[PDB]
C-alpha cells in the first residue's frame, strides 16, 4: 500500500522534474520546512543528494523538545524538590529525548540519578494510567510539543475532567508552529517556498496555514513525509515561485482536511489559551505557546507550587550553534562540537539529544 | 515518528491497529467516527486522522 | 573518568576504549597469526598445514529468555559463529558460568538443555568449563570460547575492489525482536530472535565456491550490519556500496523499528553472517546459501568500491546516497 | 530449588550441581581427550603428533586488589597454571571482561597493565578478547580461556601406588591473605597472595626428570589442597598418604588461620602446584622445584597408597591418623 | 616456643605409656572433656585413633552455643520486632555460628533477611563500639558463652557502667561448666575421669573444680589445648583410676593459677547472680545459668521489652541426635542425619552448626 | 579458638598482641598486670591470663 509513495520510479521522475525547472532557474530557492519529521525523510532518504545545486532545503524549528525553554525544565525540577521537602513525592513523566534535555542546571535524568521519580513515557495516556494506578501520589507530565501533540494532552484532560482524577496534572510548554513561522519571516531568515508539517496540518488543516500565504504571500505546501511526499512538495514549490504563483497546495490531502480536524481543535480549545511564549535559544515570539485556561487551572502543575527561577540561564553551552540551526541558517555540520564532544550519545546542545533534532538526525544519517 | 496503521478493532476510546504484524492500542478520542478496516496515522498512542 | 554503558556497546565509543584502553595498555598482542590488535572475529594461529581459530565471546542478555531462543543458544552460537565466520570449522567449546546466588535450579537447567541442543546441531562439543556464584542479583552470565580449525583463513582486512557483498538472512531479528519482547509490543505472530550457528551456511558456500574466493566475513552481532559492514570497510580499506532495497528486512522488523525509533542496521544478528565474495562467484554463494535452511532469505547488498575508503555508502530506495553511519553503541540494551 | 553460594565453592557442594545437573544436562562433552567429564584442569584435543590443551576460568575475586596481585594478575596466572598442570605448555589467551557500569577507568587500566605484566612473564599473548559493560553493580569480572601445547598430556588420574606427592610451595597463602585483608588483621608484614603463573616450575620438573615420570598434577585453587588432592585420590582411585609435619606453611598463615578459625588445607592457592612423580623420582623433581623462584619452599608431602583408595589420609604431626576431607565449598567468599 | 607440647617425640613417649596403664587395665575407662576446644584437639591431632581400644575420650556439653535455649534465640527475635513497630529499630550482634543457629521459628540470619539489623561480631568490645557509633540506636548484643565468656562481658559491662552507656544492652544466655558436669553425673552419663576445661579454669581455677572431686570422687586434671596437654591429662588420669587416687592436677599450670583470676570472679559477680537455667536439648539444670542482678537489670534488653515466647518449643529437629551427644553419650556418626541432610554448610542441628559443636567438628576433620 | 602471644604494647587496658607475624588489639581488663614482652592467652579480643 502507498507504495508510490515510495517508489523508486515516481522518485526518479519528481527528481527529473525538480532538475529540469531548476537547470533554467536563476539565483537560488530556499524551501524551509519545520518538521524534524520531515528531515528526518529529507535526511534518511538521501534527498538532498538528488537535488541541483540551486535548490537548498532547509530545516526550520521543526522539533519541540529542542525549543522548551530551559526556565521551564529547571521549573519543574524545582517543583519536584519543593513537594520532596512538603512530604509530598511526585510521579513526573517525560518523553525519553526531553528526559535527556541539558539545561544549565541539570536534566531530568540528571533528577531522576537524585533518587526522584521520573519516567519516560511514550504519551500522555501512560501519564493517565500511572495516575490511576498511584492515588496515593501526584503524577505529573511535563508537556512539550505542537500541534500534534498538544490534542491527545487535551482530549486526556478531558477524559480526566469527567472521571474528576486530583492527581492528573501536567506543566504546560506547548507551542503554535504557525506563528513561529511568521517570526522568522520579520527576521530575515531566507526562503522562498514553505513546506508546512504534515501532522501539525492534520489538527490545524490548510486553513491553518492560510494566513501566511495571504499576509506575506509565501507558496505552502502541506506533505506528508514519505520520500516522494517531500520530493512533490519540492517540484510543486518550485513551479509556484517560477509562476510568481502564491497559494496553499494540499500534496497530503489522504491525511488532511482543509478545515482540519475540529474534535482537536476544540477539544484543545476547551482547556488551552493562545498565549506569549519563549522559544529556547530562539527568542520570545507573540502567541506562539499555549497554556491551561483559568478554570482548567488545577490541571496544571504550576497552580500547586510557585518557585524562583533563577534568573539569566543561558539557553546553549558555548560553542552550540542549535539556536541557528533551528532557524534554518546553518547546518550541524558547521558546528565546532558537532561529531566531537556533542553527539546523540554525549550531547552538548539539545538540537543533538531530540529524535526530530536536525543535528542528532544529521548525526544519525551520516550526511554527505 | 508517526506510522500508517491498519484498524481491526475499536472499543469506544480504544482500538487495536496493526502496523504490519506489530500491533498496539490507540484512543480514538480524535477520531470517534474510527472504525475496523481504517488506517489512521497514530502519534503518542493516538488516532489523529484516517487515511482515504 | 568512568566506564559507560556505551563502552560495551560494540560501536564506536566502544571502540574509543579499546583504542584508548585495552589495545594501548596490552603490549603481546598475538601468536603468529590474526592477533588483538585485528580485532577480528577470533584470532589465528599456524600449526603447520592449518591454523587453529581462537574465539571467546561473553553473554550477558537479559532476560535470560525471549522469542526464539536464550542465552544459552546464544552462547553456543555466538562462539561457533566467530570461528565460522574466520573460516573455521567449529572443533570444541569451553564454558564459563557466573550465576547469582539465588537462581532457581530450573533455570539453569533450561539453559543447560539449550547450549546442548544447539551444541548437538553443528555439531560440536563442550570439552571444558568453569562456574562460579556470586552474590550479585545478576541471574546469570555465560562466557564461551571456542576453537576451530580452519584450512584457509578469512579476515576483516581481505575485500577487494569488485567484489559484492551478502548477508545469509534478514536484517535486525534479534535486535528488534528482543526490544519489541520489553517495551510489550505484541505482534499478529510474534518476531522472534534468529540467534543459531551458522557454520553449515559458510561451509556450504565454502563447498561451493572454494575458500580462496571468501575475501571477508564477519557476523554482525553488536551494534548490527552497519558496524560490521563499517569496519570491513576501514581494515580492508575499500569502499562498500549498499543498497538499501536489496537489504533483507521482515515486515515485522520494518514495522517495529520504525515504532521503537531504532534501525534494524544498528541492531546485533545473532543467526546471520556478512560475505564478501569474488565478483564472478556472488550467484553462485548465493544460491549456495539459498539452499540452506538457515540461508534461504540470503541477497547480495552490494559490492566492494574504490571511492569511499573506509566508509560505507547507503544508496537508499529512491536513489539517493548517505552513509550508512557505524553507531555509536548497540541502540537496546543487555541485547548480548 | 535455589543456587547457593556453595555451588561455586568448587567444594562437594559444587560437585553435586556438576552431577546433578551440568554434566548430566550436557551430553555432547569431549574432542577425542580428556573431556568435561573427567573434571581436569582442562581438555585435551589430539592434534596429530602433539594434544592441544584447553580451558578457561572466570575470575570474581573482591577486592579486584589485594596483597600481592588482583583480578588480573590471577586471571593470567589462573588459566597458565591450568594449562600447565595438564602438562601443556601456554600458546595463547583470550581474554573477556564484563565491566560495571560505573568503573573508574583507572582501574581497568591498572587490571589491564597487571595483566600484560604476568602475560610478559610466561610469556604468553593475548590474542583475542571481548569486553561487555552491565548496570550490575559488579565492578569488574575476569574471563581467561587459554590453549596450550601438550607433548604428553598429563590427567588427574595417572597417580600410581608407590608415587611421591609434591607442593610447589606454601600453602593457603592466598585465600588467607585475602581473609585477612578482609577483617583489617595487620601483620608485622603483610601476609601477601601467591598469585602467579607456575609453568616455569612445571616445565623445568619435566626438563630434569621427563614427563613419562610426572603421572598427575593440580593447582589447589577452590578448596584448596585437601580438595585438590582428594580430586587425585578419586580420579586415579588410588589412596594418598600425606604427613602434615612436611606441608609447607608460613607462621603468618598458620597464626591467621586460627585466628579465621579455618584450614589453610581448605583454601585456594593461586601461584602453586600437586604434582605426583614416580618414587624414584621424587628428589630429583623437588631439587628441580627448589632451583626455580617459585618453588624455592617445594617439599614432598606425602606417597599414593593402596589403601583407602578415592579418600586421602592424613598423618599428625603427633603421629595420629585422621582424613583430610575435602570442603563443602571454600571457606572464604570472592576468593576467586 | 611451647614446641616440646606439640612434639613428635614427647606425644609418642606419652602414648606410649598411656599404651602400658592399659594393657592391664580391666574393662574399660571413659574420660570425659566439655570443652569443644579440647575435642577439637583430640580430632583435629586424631588422638582417638592412638588410645587403646579399653580407653575412651568422650565430648560432653562443652559448646555454649548449641546448648542456649531456643526459647531464649526466639524471645531476641520476638524483641526485635517488638521494638520495631515500636518505631525504635535495635542493632543485634551475635557471634557467626549463633548466628545461624536454628530453631523452630528461624534463626538471627533468618531475621536478618527480613531488613533486621543483626550483626556478627567477634568478642563483646565489637558491640561496645556500635554502641558508641550508633547513639540513635540501641545496641544489644545476645550473650552466650561459659565462664570464659562471660568474664569479657562482665568487664565491658563495668567499662559501660562508668561511661554511663544507655544504649549498651545485653542478652544473658551465659552457663556454668561445673554445674552441668555435676547434673551428668546425677544422670548417670559414664566416665571414671574428667578432663576439666582448660580456659573456664583460667578463670575459676583449679578451686572452682574441687567441689566436684570431693563430692563425688571423680579425678579432674587441668589440661591446656596442645596434642600433648590431652595426652598427658589422658595418662594422668589413667593411672588417678588405676590407684584409686581422687584429686585435681592442674597440668595447665602454666596458665592456670590455683584461685584462677580473681578480678574476672568478682568482675563478674559485680554483675551476674548464678540461677537455674535450661540447658537446650538437656533439661534445666539447677545453678548453672547467669543472669544480671537487680542493680545492673538497666544491661538487660529484657527489662525493656517483655514478649510472649510460644510454649512447647521443640529443642531439636526430628532425627537430630545433638542431645545425646551433648551427654557423651552418643558420636555424631551415630546420627542418620550427620554427614547426609546436615552439615556445616546446611545443619540441621546446633551441634553442627557451633564452632565448638561435636558433629561439626567431627564433621569438619573425617573421624576414623 | 583461643591462642597465645607475646605483647609488644600496652596502653591502659588496650595492648598489642603478635600471633606469629599477626598482630591485634586486645582488652587488658582482665590482665592490668599486663606488660610488653608478656605473653597472654586472648578470648574474645580480651587477655584473660599471662603465661608462665
Ligand atoms: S551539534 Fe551539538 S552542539 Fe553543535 S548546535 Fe548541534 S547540538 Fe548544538
Ligand atoms: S549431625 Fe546434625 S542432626 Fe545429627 S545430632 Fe549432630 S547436629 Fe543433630
Ligand atoms: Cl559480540
Ligand atoms: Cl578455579
Ligand atoms: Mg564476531
Ligand atoms: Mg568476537
Ligand atoms: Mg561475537
Ligand atoms: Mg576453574
Ligand atoms: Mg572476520
Ligand atoms: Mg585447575
Ligand atoms: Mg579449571
Ligand atoms: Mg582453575
Ligand atoms: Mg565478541
Ligand atoms: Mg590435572
Amino acid at each position: 500500500p502507498f507504495e508510490a509513495y515510495r517508489s523508486r520510479e515516481v522518485a526518479m521522475k519528481l527528481v527529473e522534474k525538480i532538475r529540469e525547472e531548476a537547470k533554467t532557474l536563476d539565483g537560488e530557492i530556499r524551501i524551509m520546512h519545520v518538521c524534524g519529521t520531515h528531515e528526518d525523510t529529507v535526511t534518511r532518504h538521501g534527498i538532498r543528494s538528488l537535488l541541483p545545486e540551486n535548490v537548498k532545503v532547509v530545516s526550520g524549528p521543526g522539533c519541540p523538545v529542542c525549543i522548551t525553554p530551559v526556565e521551564d525544565i529547571v521549573a519543574m525540577q524545582l517543583i519536584m524538590r519543593k513537594a520532596r521537602e512538603e512530604g509530598e513525592e511526585i510521579i513526573l513523566t517525560t518523553f525519553g529525548d526531553m528526559y535527556k534535555i541539558p539545561t544549565p542546571m541539570g536534566s531530568f535524568a540528571d533528577l531522576k540519578s537524585e533518587g526522584f521519580d521520573v519516567r519516560i513515557v511514550y504519551g500522555i495516556f501512560d501519564t493517565y494510567r500511572i495516575a490511576k494506578e498511584n492515588p496515593d501520589k501526584t503524577v505529573v507530565h511535563f508537556s512539550p510539543g505542537f500541534e500534534t501533540t498538544t490534542a491527545p494532552a487535551a482530549g486526556m484532560l478531558n477524559v480526566a475532567a469527567q472521571e474528576e482524577l486530583e492527581n492528573f496534572k501536567i506543566y504546560s510548554v506547548h507551542r503554535l508552529t504557525p506563528p513561529a513561522v511568521e517570526v522568522l519571516l520579520k527576521q530575515g531568515t531566507v526562503f522562498q517556498g514553505l513546506i508546512a508539517p504534515g501532522h501539525v496540518s492534520t489538527i490545524i488543516g490548510v486553513k491553518g496555514w492560510e494566513y501566511l500565504t495571504e499576509k506575506y504571500g509565501i507558496p505552502q505546501v502541506v506533505a506528508g513525509f514519505e520520500p516522494n511526499d517531500v520530493l512533490m512538495a519540492i517540484l510543486m514549490l518550485i513551479r509556484m515561485y517560477k509562476e510568481g504563483e502564491a497559494r496553499i497546495i494540499n500534496e497530503y490531502e489522504r491525511a488532511v482536511k482543509y478545515e482540519g480536524n475540529v474534535v482537536a481543535q476544540k477539544m484543545i480549545d476547551k482547556f488551552f489559551e493562545v498565549v506569549d511564549a519563549k522559544w529556547r535559544a530562539l527568542g520570545v515570539f507573540p502567541k506562539s505557546g499555549l497554556e491551561l485556561r483559568k478554570e482548567w487551572k488545577d490541571f496544571e502543575i504550576r497552580s500547586f507550587y510557585k518557585v524562583e527561577v533563577p534568573k539569566n540561564l543561558p539557553d546553549l553551552e558555548k560553542g552550540c550553534r542549535c539556536g541557528a540551526v533551528l532557524r534554518g541558517l546553518a547546518l550541524p555540520t558547521d558546528c565546532p562540537l558537532f561529531g566531537k564532544t556533542c553527539t546523540p550519545r554525549h550531547p552538548v546542545g539539545p538540537c543533538m539529544v531530540s529524535y526530530e533534532g536536525t543535528c542528532q538526525i544529521f548525526y544519525k544519517y551520516g550526511v554527505l | 515518528l508517526a506510522v500508517p496503521g491498519k484498524v481491526i478493532e475499536v472499543n469506544g476510546p480504544v482500538a487495536v491497529v496493526d502496523f504490519g504484524g506489530v500491533k498496539r492500542e490507540v484512543r480514538l478520542d480524535l477520531m470517534p467516527d474510527t472504525k475496523p478496516g481504517d488506517w489512521v496515522i497514530v502519534h503518542t498512542g493516538f488516532a489523529i486522522e484516517k487515511l482515504d | 573518568e568512568k566506564i559507560k554503558l556505551e563502552h560495551g556497546a560494540g560501536g564506536e565509543i566502544m571502540e574509543e576504549l579499546l583504542r584508548d584502553v585495552i589495545l594501548k595498555t596490552l603490549t603481546l598482542k598475538s601468536a603468529g597469526g590474526i592477533g588483538l590488535d585485528a580485532l577480528d572475529d577470533g584470532a589465528t594461529i599456524p600449526f603447520g598445514d592449518k591454523h587453529i581459530v581462537f574465539t571467546i565471546d561473553g553473554h550477558t542478555v537479559k532476560p535470560l529468555f525471549f522469542p526464539g531462543g536464550d542465552i544459552g543458544r546464544l552462547a553456543v552460537s555466538g562462539t561457533v559463529n566467530d570461528l565460522a565466520v574466520m573460516g573455521a570449522e567449529p572443533i570444541a567449546l569451553a564454558n564459563s558460568m557466573i550465576i547469582g546466588e539465588g537462581l532457581d535450579m530450573e533455570v539453569l537447567k533450561r539453559v543447560l538443555k539449550s547450549m546442548d541442543e544447539t551444541a548437538r546441531e553443528v555439531p560440536v562439543p563442550i570439552v571444558t568449563g568453569d562456574t562460579k556464584v556470586v552474590e550479585d542479583k545478576i541471574e546469570m552470565f555465560v562466557i564461551t570460547a571456542g576453537i576451530g580449525i580452519a584450512e584457509h583463513p578469512v579476515s576483516d582486512a581481505g575485500a577487494k575492489v569488485g567484489d559484492a557483498v551478502l548477508v545469509s538472512g534478514t536484517i535486525g531479528d534479534h535486535g528488534i525482536a528482543l526490544m519489541s519482547h520489553r517495551e510489550g509490543i505484541a505482534f499478529e505472530t510474534e518476531l522472534k530472535s534468529d540467534v543459531a550457528p551458522i557454520w553449515d551456511v559458510v561451509k556450504a558456500v565454502a563447498e561451493t565456491i572454494g575458500w580462496e574466493n571468501i575475501h571477508a566475513m564477519k557476523d554482525p552481532t553488536r551494534a548490527g550490519l552497519s558496524n560490521a559492514l563499517n569496519e570491513i570497510a576501514r581494515k580492508s580499506n575499500v569502499g562498500i556500496l549498499v543498497r538499501e532495497a536489496d537489504i533483507p528486512i521482515r515486515p515485522e522488523v520494518r514495522a517495529a523499528s520504525e515504532m521503537l525509533g531504532i534501525s534494524p542496521y544498528d541492531v546485533a544478528n545473532e543467526g546471520k553472517v556478512v560475505m564478501v565474495v569474488a565478483r564472478e562467484y556472488a550467484e553462485e554463494a548465493l544460491e549456495a546459501m539459498r539452499k540452506t535452511e538457515k540461508g534461504r532469505n540470503a541477497a547480495i547488498i552490494g559490492e566492494v568500491i574504490a571511492d569511499y575508503r573506509g566508509k560505507v555508502l547507503l544508496e537508499t530506495g529512491i536513489g539517493g546516497k548517505r552513509f550508512m553511519e557505524p553507531p555509536e553503541g548497540d541502540p537496546v540494551p543487555r541485547i548480548c
